[PDB]
């Protein structure tokens, strides 16, 4: 029975936690008896990937995840998704799903609200070739494929961006609003600007591809310098 | 009073309870009946809930 | 909300135009000038500005049925000590008016000398008309052992 | 400032007390004109001490 | 041995906080020559400080 | 040379020679977050990841059951033109959105600050007020209690109703259980030291100190209320 | 004899036998518990230091800086001159383009510098100030420039010396900010001309931050033993009394601290002469006793 | 059979085996064992020392090490010399307490309070009218801690 | 109960007067216990509030006995009567 | 600044040893040392009860001192003297010996009140250069001393 | 306030998606953005 | 000596001036030894004089009760509250002692 | 039949409206599954203590009052 399986999982998890507690306490007591100060040292407890019980982040090994970033709870990354330095995907209350070839800029924060009205997902879903600038904030928003969001942009709950939409930097998308496909929107309250051209679309595609390549180079260099754990 | 119609029988009711205004968060309207005698969420019998996304990603990673 | 005269699209008012100035003669004979706001007690303003000479053993008194309510509830216990006394100048003392019986009880029970203009900062509520009010703050007594801590 | 608690240093010098506290004229005089008194200035404190006596 | 999957089983940081009188002559085992030298110096100093007290106590005992 | 090492030397809590931060019970400070200087945190207050709180230039007071958000920078000013104390004061149930910056200000209880806000020194936000995400509160500006403001510079929109105030308070109370869920993932004993390699300095100290007192004196009886405790 | 010998024997036996045994057992138990808890748990890690990251031959040159926050990110071609400060969480991705930071240039917390072009460089002058949560893309910022909190400088911007950008200001792309001018708003526009008092306070604020960077660097750059000593000192001060504090000050001044030394107290408290006044103290314009200025009273 | 031999090193464990929970006997109640010397002086009590008293002293010495270390664990701001001196003082105190217990045991054996190896010719046997513990002790571990005629 | 057993109606009356007055004397503080917010009364050690597990455990044992003293009071009464019976009064 | 935890633990240890002596105690019920002390079951039980309660309170005090140290070693030395000498009162067989024992215990309590901590290192930085008068110390000493005098003479 | 989940799985909520339609062309520089969910 | 209701104000002052730990130890010593021996004076030690003690105890109890009934509601200090709790319990135990010696 | 990750699938052929609707439906279904799993874990956390400690509590109460 599923309930029995869950109960067994909880029991074994608690036993493991108690075993860890006693082991660490014994090590500390041994240090105290041995006049060893190793235990006392204060070192950052930050964990890049933190799993809530039953909510473990999942990502393809091809993805580049900045060691400065932090993935928490139910997070799902695509094939070559790149997460910038210092960006946090809390995804603890609900899940966060990302596409194959998206780029998340540095200092981007993604966190979803507790609940929303009927028919509105309470999880962040991002397209395949999305490019999100540094300093952006996202909450329970849906973004389709081939979407570029400018730096320092705020996207609130229930907001849907269709394929090809572009949002200028330093603009906010009010909660529960639609950004149609192939249009440019700017301003703190987003206002229609114009329809995108093929040249601009190609430039955005090239920009996101360049960001993916830069992420690959960063991953290689960090692995070389031992700053990246070989998962 | 004439306009008042919390349910959607006479005046259509959005699934999204309200229309959010700019400079405000999107919050559900307070229901007319606020009874808290609610069960935990109910699901169909033999409901499939396996973490298919995680399983597929783990299988691909190998 | 309320108690403001803003319309859609107006700019916020400056805090400088809203701060109420209180002039004080310190326990050491010097002069001080501090800022307070309407709706908060003179004791809160003085503690925020860190004015010396006030012990405030009870720290404002009870949190319900407080002396700051304009209609003072008869079931109020009043101040729980007399360690926040301040001497207020007559022009504003007369405007403040007669004392509550509990406040007068505490003031007379004060161990140090008292003046007819003495009042309790916790019992005083800041008002707009108190602008530029002059007070004096001699040293208040220490009640219990915990005051030294 | 190291070893002086909440006292903090300004551009032109370091204060003699915590940020929001009030400056003391007597302490200022003691620091600036230590041991020197041209005349026995009668401040409010001196007048009040005389009255109390 | 030296290292396991993640934990260093030989991890060790020496405690730099040690008492000043560690390795002093007096702290040596009682009855040793170093201890006797230290104790003799301490006793001479104490007697010089308190000639009368040492008399009244030790001689009386 | 100066900055060449493999292991970060970053600590969440730090002091400057007299300025020890104080944190209440059930208050979660993320390991990424930095809280340095004279900073006081109340009970059930949560500071999320990558947030900086410097009370070095002046004191910082944080109330109870408040949320600070992510990528938020709270810092103080040397002084204010009005002569008021330049410390940062935040009341209870205050929610501060991510990407926001707080200068020396006075935020009262139940105030909600949007994501990316910029509150400048001397601002006074009264009880229950709300601020749009990308708005700026200019220095020395008073936001009345229970009012909505938006834009840069911020401009009045409308009054807030008791339902809106209750919703904000409910959100502030709701953040607590998420904070506790995050908290439960850390054991009281840090195991990072077990992953380092012994060095010459570790094996043989250059200089020795006199045993005065161990900072963890009585910790065999102290409760491990906060796992992220040195 | 017997009692102390037993004490020493037990001390050695404990330290040499029980310590290692308990340590080994605890480590094995910790490993077993972690294995049991997997995959629904995470363990502590050695967080990498992302200061001075080298990418494809691009080596940061930041050794000539006063303060670099331990948790900041400096990658690629980032050159900083003497006295520059980079604070907590700042990210300088120099691989996109060269990032030059001048002498005594302050970059506050959570400030990101990223060139939007492929190889366009970011040049920042001396005595420049960039506030927290700022975002500079690619621009020429001359000396003594000021950027406020939460301010964005876009690509191609050129702001001249003594140009002020108000906090919360989004400078439009390809914008020129003349000297001694204040620009504010979003999009940022000219507001007024900097007054001498405003310039003075801006300079004082910049100097204050420069000086504070030294204290921050001193605190952050400490060894494990020094941090442990600081924790011990704070704990001891939590219980030190007035007499203990007075004794600390007395020993720092050089007073006798032993009974046999009490007989030479006068040589350390009274005999030592006082330093004569500086001759600048004889040139003061006025010598009237100080009193609070009763203007506004 | 219920008490250890008084001449053994474990003969000092008979102090914890008592017939009734009283402290002292009544003035006139016969001691459980024959009296060897009612008017015992210090010298004769010392002369009556035994392997049981030596075992009590050895127990005190063995148990004073953990107790001395437990006391010392609350020591701070102490030099090594003072710490060792404090350990010596506490250990000596525990051993002195053991000597006192041995002296008391010797005194009890002289007075017949505890098993001294002798038995009265005619036992004075009670009637166990009130019995709340016989079955409990027989079925429990406490039968060892009580002596029954 | 013992006063009634000894037939002291006046003593019972005065005991009750004192008991009720003291009861209100203790109870009135529950009014002050109400606070606008949650207080911070814990000492800070290592930048965090210091909560003592040992004192909490002792308080918990005291709380258990305070709640359920009636159940086990017979044993305590037996022990106290046993102690007092040695006194020949 | 030595923490008095070791003094408190020493007091607990010696109280436990005294409890062991009482548990193993034997003898006849009578008076000793010139009929100035009574040795009977009720008096011994009172002694044991006082010792047990003192031990428990000392245990709680040790935990509190580990929490925070605002009490000197002389404070707990006075507590040690009180704990050592106060249970001997119930062994009194005459009002004369009772008076002397209570006088000794009163001196010990006066010692405890004398060694009370006076000045604290608090967060109030406003009274550095002003005189604040607190009479609690003198009031305690005065009232304790005169109450002891009246009780003793009567 | 209420914390239950709106999106139930026991059955599909009856809805009409044609009463309200979202504008997707012909915008102005002063008009607000349309709404994403328009089911009644 | 004890500080019972007729003479209580000095006890209030002592409690005001004492630390919490001092009160913690002093209440234990007081109740467990001083007051217990005071009770045993009438119960066990000086039992033959109970023909005189009863009236004195009754008068003291009545005077103390009628004197504190109003004072216990005039205090405004935590130390005063603790001291008056001790005083009220002392009076109650004195009434119980009268009942016992009856 | 077989699991399909709609979010990671190719939706370029469909119109943007159909693409967003499919993504929303897929997100809702996955969120419902996650909700079910977490609710089951909460239920297990409820059941375990009951089974483990109900009889000890009854034993304690029975011994106390009988
Ligand atoms: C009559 C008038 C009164 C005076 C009489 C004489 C009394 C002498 C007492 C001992 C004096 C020791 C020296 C004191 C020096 C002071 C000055 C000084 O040094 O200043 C610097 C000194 C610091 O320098 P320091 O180096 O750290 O310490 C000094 C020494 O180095 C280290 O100091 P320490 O104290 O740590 O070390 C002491 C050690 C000094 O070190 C040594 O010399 C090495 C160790 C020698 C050990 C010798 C042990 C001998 C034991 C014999 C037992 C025989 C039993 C036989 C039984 C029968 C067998 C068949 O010497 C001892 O151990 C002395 C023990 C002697 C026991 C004799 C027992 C006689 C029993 C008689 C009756 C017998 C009846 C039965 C007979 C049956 C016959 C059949 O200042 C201090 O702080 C010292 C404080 C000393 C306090 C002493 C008092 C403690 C108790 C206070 C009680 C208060 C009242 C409450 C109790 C009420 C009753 C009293
Ligand atoms: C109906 C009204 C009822 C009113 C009741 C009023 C009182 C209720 C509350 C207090 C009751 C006593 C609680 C236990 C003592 C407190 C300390 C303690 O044990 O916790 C620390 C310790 C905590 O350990 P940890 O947290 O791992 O480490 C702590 C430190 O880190 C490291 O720890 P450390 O190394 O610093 O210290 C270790 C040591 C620390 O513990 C101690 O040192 C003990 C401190 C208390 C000493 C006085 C105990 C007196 C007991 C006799 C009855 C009177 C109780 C009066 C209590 C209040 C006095 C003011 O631990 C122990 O060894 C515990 C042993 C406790 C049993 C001692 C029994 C002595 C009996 C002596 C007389 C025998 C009869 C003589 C007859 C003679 C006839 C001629 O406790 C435990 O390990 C177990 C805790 C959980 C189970 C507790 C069970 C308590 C049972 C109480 C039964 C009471 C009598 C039966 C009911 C009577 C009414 C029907
Ligand atoms: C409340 C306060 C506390 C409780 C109340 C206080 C009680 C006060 C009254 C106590 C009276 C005790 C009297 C005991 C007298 C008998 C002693 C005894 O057993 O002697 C047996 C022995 C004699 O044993 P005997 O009696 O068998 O010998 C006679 C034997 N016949 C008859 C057969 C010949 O006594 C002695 O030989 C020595 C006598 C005393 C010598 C002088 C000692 C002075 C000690 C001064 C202090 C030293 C401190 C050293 C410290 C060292 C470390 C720092
Ligand atoms: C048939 C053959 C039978 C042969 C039997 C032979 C053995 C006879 C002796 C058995 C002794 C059993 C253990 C006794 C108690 C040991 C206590 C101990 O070591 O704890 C150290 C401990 C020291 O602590 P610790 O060593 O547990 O560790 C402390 C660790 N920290 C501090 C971190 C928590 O002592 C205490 O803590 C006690 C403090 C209060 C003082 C209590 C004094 C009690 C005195 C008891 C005397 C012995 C009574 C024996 C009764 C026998 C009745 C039959
Ligand atoms: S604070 Fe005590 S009366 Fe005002």
């Amino acid at each position: 029975m599923k309930l029995f399986q869950a109960m067994w999982t909880r029991t074994i998890y608690s036993i493991g936690r108690m075993v860890r507690e006693t082991g660490l306490a014994l090590d500390r007591y041994g240090c105290k008896l041995e006049q060893d100060i190793s235990c006392y040292e204060p070192l950052s407890r930050h964990r890049n990937i933190l799993p809530i019980y039953d909510l473990v982040p999942t990502f393809y090994h091809s993805t580049f995840i900045a060691p400065n970033s932090s993935l928490i709870g139910a997070v799902y990354l695509g094939q070559n998704t790149v997460v910038g330095y210092g960006s946090t995907l809390r995804g603890d209350n609900h899940a966060i799903r990302v596409g194959h070839n998206t780029v998340i800029g540095d200092k981007v924060a993604i966190s979803n609200v507790a609940t929303l009205a009927a028919g509105i997902p309470v999880s962040t879903n991002i397209g395949n070739h999305v490019n999100i600038g540094a300093g952006c904030v996202l909450q329970s928003c849906v973004v389709d494929d081939n979407v570029t969001v400018g730096h320092n942009t705020v996207i609130l709950e229930g907001s849907v961006l269709e394929r090809g939409s572009v949002i200028a930097p330093n603009s906010l998308v009010p909660a529960g609003r639609l950004i149609p496909s192939g249009q440019l929107w700017a301003g703190s309250p987003v206002r229609y600007v114009r329809d995108l051209k093929e040249e601009e679309i190609k430039l955005n595609l090239e920009q996101t591809e360049q960001n993916l390549s830069i992420g690959k180079t960063h991953k290689s260099s960090l692995i070389q310098q031992e700053a990246y754990d070989r998962l | 009073l004439l306009k008042f119609d919390p349910f959607g029988f006479y005046s259509p009711k959005l699934l999204s309870e309200n229309r959010p205004e700019e400079a405000m968060p999107f919050y559900e309207d307070y229901p007319q009946n606020d009874s808290h005698w609610n069960l935990w969420e109910q699901f169909p019998e033999d409901f499939e809930d396996s973490n298919a996304e995680r399983e597929a990603i783990l299988k691909s990673n190998k | 909300a309320g108690n403001h005269h803003h319309h859609a699209g107006d700019q916020a008012d400056r805090v400088a135009d809203k701060i109420i100035w209180i002039n004080i003669q310190n326990r050491i004979g010097q002069f001080e000038r501090i800022s307070a706001f309407e709706g908060e007690s003179l004791l809160e303003a003085l503690q925020r500005n860190k004015v010396a000479g006030i012990v405030a053993t009870c720290e404002g008194g009870e949190d319900i049925n407080t002396m700051l309510e304009k209609p003072i509830d008869p079931v109020t216990y009043g101040p729980f000590c007399s360690s926040c006394q301040v001497v207020v100048s007559n022009p504003w003392r007369n405007k403040m008016g007669n004392l509550h019986y509990l406040e007068e009880r505490n003031l007379v029970r004060s161990s140090y000398p008292t003046t007819e203009n003495s009042r309790l900062a916790c019992c005083i509520l800041v008002e707009k008309w108190m602008n530029e009010m002059i007070i004096s703050i001699p040293q208040n007594p220490n009640s219990v052992y915990e005051d030294n801590m | 400032v190291k070893g002086k608690g909440s006292i903090r240093k300004g551009i032109h010098g370091e204060g003699f007390g915590a940020p929001s506290h009030a400056h003391d004229a007597l302490i200022h005089q003691i620091k600036q004109s230590k041991d020197t008194m041209d005349y026995q200035n009668i401040t409010n404190e001196v007048a009040q001490n005389f009255a109390n006596h | 041995d030296f290292f396991v999957d993640k934990y260093n089983f030989s991890r060790r940081v020496v405690d730099h906080r040690q008492p000043y009188d560690l390795n002093f002559s007096i702290n040596n085992p009682v009855g040793s020559r170093v201890w006797f030298k230290a104790w003799k110096q301490k006793a001479i100093g104490n007697f010089l400080n308190l000639v009368g007290v040492h008399y009244a106590f030790y001689g009386a005992g | 040379t100066k900055y060449g090492e493999n292991i970060s030397k970053h600590r969440s809590l730090m002091s400057l020679y007299d300025l020890h931060p104080q944190i209440g019970y059930q208050s979660y400070i993320a390991p990424n977050s930095t809280v340095i200087g004279e900073v006081t945190i109340g009970n059930e207050t949560t500071v999320w990841y990558n947030s900086v709180i410097r009370g070095d230039v002046n004191a910082v007071q944080i109330g109870n059951n408040v949320s600070i958000g992510e990528n938020v920078v709270i810092h103080t000013a040397g002084s204010l033109p009005t002569g008021q104390p330049a410390s940062v004061d935040i009341g209870h149930y205050v929610i501060i959105g991510s990407k926001s910056t707080i200068y020396s200000c006075t935020i009262q209880d139940e105030v909600v600050i949007g994501q990316g806000c910029v509150i400048l020194e001397g601002a006074r936000i009264e009880k229950g007020a709300m601020i749009a995400a990308n708005s700026v509160v200019p220095p020395g500006r008073l936001i009345p209690a229970g009012t909505l403001w938006a834009g840069n510079p911020c401009t009045f929109v409308r009054n807030l109703t008791k339902s809106e105030l209750a919703t904000n308070i409910d959100h502030a109370k709701k953040q607590l259980h998420l904070a506790q869920q995050h908290r439960y993932e850390y054991l009281p004993y840090n195991s990072a030291y077990l992953q380092k390699s012994n060095s010459e300095e570790d094996l043989n100290p250059t200089k020795y100190d006199d045993v005065t007192i161990n900072y963890n004196f009585g910790d065999e009886e102290r409760a491990q209320e906060n796992p992220l405790k040195y | 004899m017997l009692r102390l010998r037993l004490f020493d024997a037990y001390e050695k036996i404990s330290m040499t036998f029980l310590g290692p045994l308990y340590r080994r057992i605890g480590k094995s138990l910790a490993q077993t518990g972690l294995n049991i808890q997997q995959p629904y748990t995470s363990d502590d890690r050695l967080v990498p230091s992302l200061r001075n990251i080298r990418v494809t031959n691009k080596i940061p040159s930041i050794n000539d800086s006063e303060f670099i926050a331990p948790n900041s990110v400096v990658i690629g071609d980032v050159i900083t001159k003497e006295g520059s400060s980079i604070w907590y969480g700042a990210t300088l991705r120099g691989e996109l383009g060269p990032i030059e930071i001048g002498k005594q240039t302050v970059i506050q917390d959570l400030v990101n510098i990223q060139s939007g072009k492929q190889n366009q460089k970011t040049q920042i002058g001396d005595n420049v100030f960039i506030g927290p949560n700022s975002y500079i893309q690619s621009s020429k910022i001359n000396d003594n420039s000021f950027v406020g909190m939460g301010s964005t400088v876009s690509t191609g911007c050129n702001l001249a010396s003594n140009a002020v950008v108000a906090a919360g200001s989004v400078v439009p792309e390809n914008t020129q900010v003349p000297s001694n001018q204040i620009w504010a708003g979003s999009p940022a526009q000219y507001l007024r001309d900097i007054t001498p008092e405003e310039r003075q306070v801006l300079q004082e604020h910049h100097q204050e931050c420069v000086q504070l960077a030294r204290i921050h660097a001193e605190e952050t750059e400490k060894s494990f033993r020094e941090v442990l000593n600081d924790f011990d000192r704070i704990t001891a001060e939590a219980e030190y009394d007035h007499e203990s504090l007075a004794l600390q000050k007395m020993r720092d001044l050089g007073f006798p601290m032993e009974g046999e030394e009490e007989e030479y107290i006068e040589q350390r408290v009274f005999m030592r002469e006082q330093l004569p006044p500086l001759e600048s103290e004889f040139w003061k314009k006025n010598y009237d006793p100080y009193e609070q200025d009763l203007f506004h009273f | 059979s219920q008490t250890f031999a008084h001449d053994s090193f474990l003969g000092g464990l008979n102090l914890f085996k008592r017939r009734d929970p009283r402290f002292v006997l009544d003035q006139g109640e016969r001691p459980p064992y024959p009296i060897i010397n009612s008017n015992s002086s210090f010298v004769d009590v010392l002369s009556n020392f035994n392997k049981a008293d030596f075992g009590l002293v050895l127990f005190s010495a063995a148990i004073g090490f953990p107790l001395s270390r437990w006391v010392l664990k609350g020591l701070t701001f102490s030099s090594l010399n003072y710490r060792r001196g404090l350990f010596s003082s506490v250990y000596g105190g525990v051993i002195l307490w053991g000597l006192v217990l041995g002296f008391n045991n010797s005194y009890y054996r002289l007075n017949g309070f505890v098993d001294n190896g002798l038995v009265w010719k005619r036992k004075e046997r009670k009637l166990n009218k009130y019995d709340f513990t016989s079955e409990f002790e027989d079925n429990s571990f406490f039968k060892k801690l009580r002596i029954r005629d | 109960l013992y006063s009634s057993f000894k037939s002291q109606y006046l003593l019972i009356l005065f005991m009750t007067i004192l008991n009720i007055f003291g009861m209100y004397f203790y109870i009135q503080n529950l009014r002050f216990v109400v606070k606008k917010n949650k207080s911070s009364i814990l000492n800070y050690k290592n930048y965090y509030v210091n909560i003592n597990y040992s004192i909490t455990l002792n308080i918990i044992l005291l709380n258990f006995f305070n709640f359920f003293g009636i159940l086990f009071l017979s044993d305590l009464i037996i022990i106290l009567n046993y102690i007092s019976s040695y006194i020949y009064i | 600044k030595q923490n008095p935890s070791f003094i408190i633990r020493l007091n607990l240890l010696l109280n436990s040893l005294m409890v062991l002596y009482l548990i193993t105690f034997n003898g006849y019920s009578s008076t000793f040392w010139w009929s100035h002390f009574k040795l009977n079951n009720y008096s011994l039980y009172m002694y044991l009860l006082v010792i047990i309660f003192n031990n428990y309170f000392l245990y709680i005090t040790e935990k509190h001192i580990k929490i925070l140290n605002n009490y000197s070693i002389d404070y707990f030395f006075s507590i040690i003297n009180i704990t050592l000498f106060i249970p001997m009162i119930f062994l009194s067989n005459t009002l004369f010996t009772f008076f002397f024992l209570i006088e000794l215990v009163s001196c010990a309590i006066f010692y405890k009140f004398i060694v009370s901590k006076i000045s604290f290192k608090n967060s109030n930085y406003k009274d550095n250069y002003f005189s604040i008068f607190s009479k609690n110390y003198l009031n305690v000493l005065f009232y304790q001393y005169w109450s002891s005098f009246f009780s003793s003479v009567m | 306030r209420q914390n239950f989940a709106k999106n139930i799985t026991t059955t599909d909520i009856p809805k009409d998606s044609h009463h309200f339609a979202a504008k997707r062309s012909g915008f102005t520089q002063t008009e607000q953005a349309p709404f994403a969910y328009n089911d009644v | 000596k004890l500080g019972i209701a007729p003479i209580q104000l000095y006890k209030i002052e002592i409690y005001k001036g004492l630390p919490f730990l001092s009160i913690f130890f002093y209440t234990t010593f007081y109740f467990l030894i001083f007051f217990l021996f005071f009770s045993l004076l009438f119960i066990y030690y000086l039992s033959a004089l109970n023909n005189f003690f009863w009236i004195i105890l009754l008068i003291i109890s009545i005077i103390g009760i009628f004197y504190i009934i109003s004072i216990i509601f005039d205090i405004n200090l935590f130390k005063a509250f603790l001291a008056y709790s001790t005083i009220i319990n002392s009076i109650s135990f004195i009434l119980l002692i009268i009942a016992i010696i009856f | 039949h077989q699991f399909e990750n709609v979010l990671l699938s190719n939706r370029k052929n469909l119109t943007p409206q159909e693409s967003v609707q499919k993504v929303i439906n897929y997100a809702l279904l996955q969120d419902a599954k996650q909700r079910s799993r977490t609710l089951r874990h909460i239920k297990a956390s409820w059941v375990i203590p009951a089974l483990l400690f109900t009889y000890p509590a009854w034993y304690l109460a029975k011994g106390a009052v009988n």
